[PDB]
RNA sequence: CAGGAUUAGAUACCCUGGUAGUCCACGCCGUAAACGGUGGGUACUAGGUGUGGGUUUCCUUCCUUGGGAUCCGUGCCGUAGCUA
């Protein structure tokens, strides 16, 4: 019915598409916590590496504050880090 | 009639695998000897050649000079690449004081009691470049007049019209000598 | 006066033209105001110049001036050539020569030759020389033609007058101003305005708009040479 | 920081002469106010006013460009510089252009053109040439 | 620094080994291509474009590189202007 843009016919949107994304405030979220690990499973590879932000999209605010949470965990074991 | 002038030559060289394929320039002015300037940087593997080039590139590229009788109105500064050039009006019977380009230039433009000084870019090329720069600085009072709105009197002193009706007086008797 | 009125002017559109990343006047008369991200006629100027640029060609056009029907833009080339039919001058339709109005005493010779090859073609002399010199005198005739259609009727010291594609081609521009004669072209909408003696505003790109007014200027000369 | 309100005027004019602009802004000032009424006189510029601003008044000035889109003002230049601050006597006064421009002195009788201020005997402080 | 090998000869690159040093505390010296090879402070001076941070209004879902304006910092292109 209507394009991804040349979006002249709804508001400007409250939605995300491929070059932007703020994942976070956008969906999938609780909020940021070493506690919860099936989230933050979400911003890694199988093997256990970190996205970047022209792949998820966050801000440096999320990213850093999601990346230190992140580390935390494997610090307390609560996530499984990737090694032998 | 036209004056003309040749005032650099200088002996380029291209450099190619057989050798050197030589060639000639050439620095050209061309004058009425009224006001009317024209200048030309001619070359070729001929000195005539360079020279006609400069000639008829002289006629193409004149200029209006704003001329007293015989001498400029006011002191200017004209930059070129790096040329300075202080030019300054005389008083009658004093001379073209300048050096070479320069008195070659003005002495085609007709001018005859005038001083000038280079300062900087001893090279004719940029040395005639600055001195057109200053001439096209100039500026008729009647044009300034013209742009600023006011009239000749509150706009001039006195000696400079002095010496409008006292050269429109010389002009007019050369006319009436002449043909009348 | 004017030429054609609001309603039947607003009917084709007074809006059009051209995006935001790349203009550049000093006028704020000129430029409207952003809407959709984009810019918008000025009808005061745009009749005010139209106007304007008509009487000064009528004035020149009574004194009998002459252009002609060159073409370099695709949006304007069916255009031309209608128009070339109609008000009867030659055109051309394809590109652009470095230094028409500058060495025209050499393309001059390029109409010569144009002459002495139509000449053989018409004495009709081809098998005298081999039939593939003859297919490439074709090609030649066909470059030639396609490359120059003005100068077969010029001869004639030419005014640089009009305009054909002027920002792809500000290099027809130079070649005219460098002896300074009064251009105008509708303004190609995101360029330098204020070179040009007179010029008139509108559209770089629509085929309608275009087409409209290089009716407007061939009839603009075709009443200038009726009332001569 | 700011020290020198004169060439910050004098500069502005340039610059805006250069750009082809319309009409300036600047804050106020009396002394600025009639440094605008002599080039208003001698015939540089069309016209200021005084429009005002949030603390303080403010100048407008509107300038004056040929009908071929020629300026009016060629060059313009402060002299009596903070530092460097030129007097002068009624004897050696200067000259621009021959006369041809405009001084701007400082002096008992007010701001005036040379000629105004030689006419009248005086001299004293200088503040710019104009062209 | 010792040896191996190349080498015309190799006090050198390459290989094997390997001390001072690199590290910590407390003091010293006080220099470099310590570079934007651009001293600091300040006003005006065409724009476009990405980007980091914080404000704010409208289509408003008002969960948005939303969009616009604004302020600060940061890079690319580019007028006039300037420069050998």
């Amino acid at each position: 019915m209507m394009a991804v843009k040349k979006s002249r016919k709804r508001t400007a949107a409250t939605e995300l598409k491929k070059p932007r994304r703020n994942q976070l405030e956008a969906l999938g979220v609780t909020t940021i916590d070493y506690k919860d690990v099936a989230v933050l499973r979400t911003f890694l590879s199988e093997r256990g590496k970190i996205r970047s932000r022209h792949v998820t999209g966050l801000t440096p605010q999320q990213q850093r504050q999601v990346a230190t949470a992140i580390k935390n965990a494997r610090e307390m074991a609560l996530l499984p880090m990737a090694g032998p | 009639n036209y004056i003309e002038r040749v005032v650099s030559i200088n002996r380029v060289s291209k450099v190619v695998k057989g050798g050197r394929r030589f060639s000639f320039t050439a620095l050209v002015i061309v004058g009425d000897g009224k006001g009317m300037v024209g200048v030309g940087y001619g070359k070729a593997k001929e000195v005539p050649a360079a020279i006609a080039k400069g000639v008829e590139e002289a006629r193409k590229n004149f200029f209006r000079v704003p001329l007293i009788g015989s001498t400029i109105t006011h002191p200017v500064q004209g930059e070129a690449a790096a040329g300075v050039v202080m030019l300054r009006p005389a008083s009658p019977g004093t001379g073209v004081i300048a050096g070479g380009a320069a008195r070659a230039v003005l002495e085609c433009a007709g001018v005859h009691d005038i001083l000038a000084k280079s300062l900087g870019s001893d090279n004719a090329i940029n040395v005639v470049h600055a001195t057109v720069a200053a001439l096209k600085l100039l500026q008729r009072p009647e044009e300034v007049a013209a742009r600023r709105g006011l009239p000749i009197e509150d706009v001039a002193p006195a000696g400079m019209l002095k010496a409008r009706r006292e050269s429109e007086a010389l002009a007019a008797a050369a006319a009436r000598e002449g043909s009348a | 006066m004017a030429v054609v009125t609001m309603k039947q002017l607003l009917d084709s559109g007074a809006h059009f033209g051209h995006q935001t990343r790349r203009w550049n006047p000093k006028m704020k008369r000129f430029i409207f105001t952003d809407r959709n991200g984009i810019y918008i006629i000025d009808l005061q100027q745009t009749l005010t110049y139209i106007d304007k640029a008509y009487e000064f060609v009528k004035e020149t056009v009574a004194h009998g001036g002459t252009v002609l029907f060159v073409g370099t833009k695709k949006q304007a080339q069916e255009s031309i050539a209608e128009e070339a039919t109609r008000v009867g001058m030659p055109y051309v339709n394809q590109r652009w020569l470095g230094g028409m109005l500058t060495n025209f005493s050499t393309v001059h010779k390029r109409l010569q030759r144009l002459k002495e090859l139509e000449a053989m073609e018409q004495t009709g002399g081809f098998e005298g020389r081999t039939k593939k010199e003859i297919l490439m005198l074709t090609r030649e005739k066909n470059k030639l033609e396609r490359s120059l259609g003005g100068i077969r009727d010029m001869q004639k010291v030419p005014s640089a007058v009009w305009v054909v594609d002027t920002n792809k081609e500000h290099i027809a521009v130079g070649e005219a101003r460098k002896l300074g004669i009064p251009v105008i072209a509708i303004l190609d909408t995101n360029c330098d305005p204020d070179v040009v003696d007179y010029p008139i505003p509108g559209n770089d790109d629509a085929i309608r708009s275009a087409a409209l007014l290089t009716k407007v200027i061939a009839s603009a000369v075709a009443e200038g040479l009726q009332a001569r | 920081t700011m020290t020198d309100p004169i060439a910050d005027f004098l500069t502005r004019l340039r610059n805006a002469n250069s750009a082809y602009h319309d009409e300036v802004t600047l804050p106020h000032s009396k002394l600025k106010a009639n440094i605008a009424e002599i080039l208003k006189r001698e015939g540089y510029i069309s016209d200021y006013r005084t429009e005002d601003a949030r603390v303080g008044k403010s100048l407008v000035v509107q300038l004056k460009y040929g009908p071929s889109r020629e300026r009016s003002i060629a060059g313009l230049r402060r002299v009596s510089k903070p530092g460097l601050r030129v007097y002068a006597k009624s004897t050696n006064l200067p000259r621009v252009l021959g006369g041809l421009g405009v001084a701007i002195i400082s002096t008992s009788s007010g701001l005036l053109t040379d000629r105004q201020a030689a006419r009248q005997g005086v001299g004293g402080e200088v503040l710019a040439y104009v062209w």
